[PDB]
RNA sequence: AGAACCUUACCAAAUCUUGACAUCCUUUGACAACUCUAGAGAUAGAGCCUUCCCCUUCGGGGGACAAAGUGACAGGUGGUGCAUGGUUGUCGUCAGCUCGUGUCGUGAGAUGUUGGGUUAAGUCCCGCAACGAGCGCAACCCUUAAGCUUAGUUGCCAUCAUUAAGUUGGGCACUCUAAGUUGACUGCCGGUGACAAACCGGAGGAAGGUGGGGAUGACGUCAAAUCAUCAUGCCCCUUAUGAUUUGGGCUACACACGUGCUACAAUGGACAAUACAAAGGGCAGCGAAACCGCGAGGUCAAGCAAAUCCCAUAAAGUUGUUCUCAGUUCGGAUUGUAGUCUGCAACUCGACUACAUGAAGCUGGAAUCGCUAGUAAUCGUAGAUCAGCAUGCUACGGUGAAUACGU
């Protein structure tokens, strides 16, 4: 399961790249951003929070 | 001398119509209308403002212009002209507005949304 | 000889009224201030789906806003310096004092 | 039809049975564009034998389901439904004058 | 509900060329359509040389119908055409037959078609015929 | 659709951001810095029952101000707690703080306070509905223009999921000038999870 | 391709260093995906761990339309009936 | 919203067990870098330098530690989306959906929410044992079309002088630029209309009939979906149903389904010259020019956290030349050869460049799908996901029509 993988993406490496930038709060690796390091959905939750500015919304 | 002037707006194409008494002649961007705008043999329609206003004519022209393609960019010409003709004489507004060309077309492109792909086609349904 | 600055916050009221704060404290002890020369104030985009497992086509969008303000002042002197670093608040602005 | 089985492994025995049955509908009319079958063991824990079936038709289609003790009873009970769900349709019968 | 008019033709001061370049205007490419059509006004005005409107107007009064039909149980009614639909369909079979010669040129197939059609021949005068053989054959049970 | 708390639809117009600092692209550091505080407040949730806190970050300092209904608790008698909170915080923030509690007025009208309130009377073996009866009762009392209050899960410690809500007071929701304070809660005892979704309307 | 150029894991080559001067061996077990043939490996055997079990491949003369990383693709019969 | 390892959940082997990792209690401690040996690594065997740094009155307290013990425990991508929360599609952006009071009625129940008109709409008005209120539509908000003001750099050049070049001087006048203004509200009029509700028409106006779109999606159905987002009721495991390493695999193919992409050609293919956008990325990333090269790329290095500099040059098109209707210069799969970039590593399984080779295929049968105007259709552009990598997704523009009788 992901519980040891938590350490995997935190462990050291033989070399540069066998790594990934998963989410912090969630552990979903896929569908993430290098801007905030958050999965697809925590961003949604905390965009509704308006925690960060943030904007949101619907001007496009 | 004197010279009239106006602004032009459509289709992401902007023009600062500079309209002066003269022969009736164009060098857009210091370059003629004809070879510049492909192809194009449509410039009667660009002179139809003269076909209806102070007809025949003529007044020479200057204009700086950028943005979009020839369609809007040739079509961004007129409303600065016709507006400069309101500024010339509002009398012909009755001859303009009954014929358009001082009404800037408010229409433009749309946005995207889920459904669109490479060709602007929304999806099929489940046949079989 | 001039002074210049750059501002970046994500509310259009507070940032320009704050410009009036520092500008007021500036032409207090100076003058020759360029008014709030606007800037294009571009944006961003961030798209996320309303889902967890499936249903990709039905989604949602977000963005970011990014205001910039160009303000300057001429014939400098140490008084307008203190007007610069005197009153920037609220601190959502990102002042960059320069010359 | 994606004859898929949730928590039950479709054998050839089951496929043979199924397709065999729908062959009987060549009475009307087959015309075989496609057909599907959803089968599942949903624990109650008396626990099932669920059958849901889909028929795409000419200019229309007709879904059909049913639950029962076992797979064969579910296929036989769901039968005599997707026949009367089909029969009749037409005729319809001519006019106008005037 | 209106039909989004085209102003004049800027070539010879007609109009229906404009209505017609747009029917050659495939892919939204106008210049190639305009190109090949006006070229056809070179070719047809050359061969048996004459005005545009002799061969054109005549030919599009040799194929341009007067009665059409519509279905409604199913009973096909003969109907009087609205002149926009008349001219519309004339040009429809014009281009939509123009490809159907099966030839090489941009224009010969066109100028062959309008020349032939000015002479009351070819598949466009034909569809006028057969169409008006559905008209007055089908007067009886639906008019 | 189907629905969203309007706060996401109301924010950017009619309310502050829930956390604040200067606008630089070092967000992964600073956002996940904020969160380390946002976690720790739950220790005080069991002691404070605060609504929320929005942080400012001055040019070299931090300001937070906690929206509580338990001032003397969190202040203590003479600040015997706030200062070791500065240092136990500053220990973890790796940077200092200037806390300044922002006490709640009007007073126990708020959504979050009432939300976990009724969740907790429910957690103490209560027929659920009466809690909402007294809730709305003291709600229109304190002066409010629109309320409902929803609940989900295995109610009464029994069989499969249910729901309920008592709507009273006209609640403009599909508007865009409502300025209303949505909330949520989560608390079970033995059977699953029974959150709630309270609503209010006070002013515009 | 490679950045000018051919390579080896620098333990396998360090092994056949000890294998190759003396009376050679007909036996090497390995894992050998990040290493490939070249004329020092000649005269020896290898057995690359396919993913389940190594299997012998003796280095022949012009094994140059071929390499070390694979000799019996682990799709393994086939994967397909035909 | 990126499977060579990683990811990966799956498989092999090499492996460990208070464990991969976390807290507590006990023993200490600043926490270990560079190599050697073996190992495939994991890792060990060692050498070795981690070495109480804040406080200490002699000790201790303490941020943080070593390996061990310590039993709880840890952990479970083990199961249950019909034990659930949360979150989301759905019919449906349809026009409806309820209640307090009262009446009626044995009673369930109806009334309001019905009849007439009217609107896109429970929109309004009238009449009415009904009256009032709620949610819902509109409205409120964002964007867009016009103008006014505010301010002029990195933006513009109108008068100019000037540079190859708005390059320099100067001016913000213009366009541009971001915030408050005025504006369109059947509002003004005419008509039709139970005069009301309204509807038809006209004037102006930039915009006349909720200007266009965006957001917002009622009660609720689908025992809809998700225990693998997160959390979690219950069950189960616990020297393994847990956890570590090197390799494989998640991509195999007689085949079928869906979805897209590319060809079946002269409205065109090959080649030379030439005009036009929008948006947006950039810190050690964007790599200007120059230089090398058949090109992928390689060298160099100016500038630049951007109205600047760079990314980056638009394609369709326009001008011509040729090809002259072939399975053709259509066609562009196939396979090999020789190379570039990245990666420790491009064989199962990265892309791309140069050379050759040239499959099927001449508009697709029955059947079947979308779309009402800048729409369709077509040609481009950037962005994320990123070491590498999009016929996909999102966003941007360019060009750009046919039809709409009537129901």
């Amino acid at each position: 399961a992901k519980t040891s993988m938590v350490a995997k993406q935190q462990k050291k490496q033989k070399y540069a790249v066998r790594e990934y930038t998963r989410c912090e709060r969630c552990g979903r690796p896929h569908s993430v951003y290098r801007k905030f390091k958050l999965c697809r959905i925590c961003f949604r939750e905390l965009a509704y929070k308006g925690q960060i500015p943030g904007v949101r919304k619907a001007s496009w | 001398q004197v010279e009239y002037r106006g602004t032009g707006r459509r289709k992401n194409s902007v023009a600062r119509v500079r309209l002066v008494p003269g022969e009736g002649n164009i060098t857009v961007n210091n370059r003629d209308v004809r070879e510049y705008l492909p192809f194009e043999s449509l410039i009667l329609d660009l002179n139809q403002p003269f076909d209806v206003t102070e007809t025949k004519g003529n007044y020479d022209v200057l204009v700086n212009v950028h943005g979009g393609g020839f369609t809007g960019q040739a079509q961004a010409i007129r409303h600065g002209i016709a507006r400069a003709l309101l500024e010339a004489d509002p009398e012909y507004r009755g001859s303009l507005k009954r014929a358009g060309l001082l009404t800037r077309d408010p229409r433009m492109k749309e946005r995207k949304k889920p459904g669109l792909k490479a060709a602007r086609r929304s999806p099929q349904f489940s046949k079989r | 000889q001039k002074i210049r600055i750059r501002l970046k916050a994500y509310d259009h009221r507070v940032i320009d009224q704050s410009a009036e704060k520092i500008v007021e404290t500036a032409k207090r002890s100076g003058a020759d201030v360029s008014g709030p020369i606007p800037l294009p104030t571009e944006k961003s985009v961030y798209t996320i789906i309303r889902a967890v497992h499936m249903y990709k086509d039905s989604r949602e969008q977000f963005e970011q806003r990014t205001h910039k303000r160009l303000i300057d002042i001429v014939n400098p002197t140490p008084k307008t310096v203190d007007a610069l670093m005197g009153l920037n608040l609220p601190s959502g602005v990102d002042i960059e004092i320069k010359l | 039809f994606e004859i898929h089985g949730d928590n039950l492994t479709i054998t050839d025995a089951i496929r043979n049975y199924i397709e065999e049955k729908i062959g009987k509908l060549e009475r009307y009319f087959n015309d075989v564009p496609n057909a599907v079958a959803h089968v599942k063991v949903k624990t109650y824990s008396n626990s099932a034998t669920k059958i849901e079936v889909t028929i795409p038709l000419k200019n229309v289609t007709l879904r059909a389901e049913e639950r029962n003790d076992d797979l064969y009873a579910g296929i036989d009970l769901i039968n005599n439904k997707l026949e009367r769900q089909v029969r009749k349709y037409k005729t319809r019968i001519n006019r106008k004058s005037r | 509900v209106p039909k989004r008019d085209v102003l004049p033709d800027p070539i010879h001061n007609s109009k229906l060329v404009t209505k017609l370049i747009n029917k050659i205007m495939l892919d939204g490419k106008r210049g190639t359509a305009q190109r090949i059509l006006y070229s056809a006004f070179d070719l047809v005005e050359q061969r048996s040389g004459r005005d545009a409107l002799e061969v054109f107007e005549e030919a599009i009064n040799n194929i341009m119908p007067v009665l059409e039909v519509k279905a409604r149980s199913n009973y096909q009614v003969p109907v009087e055409v609205r002149p926009e639909r008349r001219t519309t369909l004339g040009l429809r079979w014009l281009v939509n037959y123009a490809r159907l010669r099966g030839e090489k040129t941009m224009e010969d197939r066109l100028a062959n078609e309008i020349l032939d059609a000015a002479n009351n021949t070819g598949g466009a005068v034909k569809k006028r015929e057969d169409t008006h053989k559905m008209a007055e054959a089908n007067k009886a049970f639906a008019h | 659709g189907q629905k969203i708390n309007p706060i996401g639809l109301r924010v950017g117009i009619i309310r502050d951001w829930e956390a604040k600092w200067y606008a630089e692209k070092d967000f992964a550091s600073l956002l996940h810095e904020d969160l380390k505080i946002r976690k720790f407040i739950d220790n005080e949730l069991k002691e404070a029952s605060v609504s929320h806190v929005e942080i400012e970050r001055a040019a070299n300092r931090i300001n937070i101000a906690i929206h509580t209904g338990k001032p003397g608790m969190v202040i203590g008698k003479g600040g015997s707690e706030i200062e070791k909170l500065r240092n136990k915080l500053n220990a973890l923030t790796d940077k200092k703080v200037h806390i300044n509690v922002i006490e709640i007025k009007k007073v126990d009208l708020d959504a979050r306070l009432v939300a976990e309130n009724i969740a907790r009377q429910l957690e103490n073996r209560a027929s659920f509905r009466r809690v909402q009866k007294q809730a709305i009762t003291r709600a229109m009392k304190l002066g409010a223009k629109g309320i409902k209050t929803q609940v989900s899960g295995r109610l009464g410690g029994a069989d499969i999921a249910r729901a309920e809500q008592y709507s009273e007071g006209t609640v403009p929701l599909h508007t865009l000038r409502a300025d209303i304070d949505y909330a949520h809660a989560e608390a079970d005892t033995t059977y699953g999870k029974l959150g709630v979704k309270v609503w209010i309307y006070r002013g515009e | 391709s490679i950045k000018k150029g051919p390579f080896v894991d620098e333990h396998l080559m360090k092994k056949v260093e000890a294998q190759e001067g003396s009376e050679k061996k007909q036996v090497i077990k390995t894992w050998s995906r990040r290493s490939t043939i070249f004329p020092n490996f000649i005269g020896h055997t290898f057995a690359v761990y396919d993913g389940r079990k190594h299997v012998p491949v003796y280095v022949t003369e012009d094994m140059v339309g071929h390499k070390l990383g694979e000799f019996a693709p682990t799709r393994t019969f086939k994967g397909h009936v035909a």
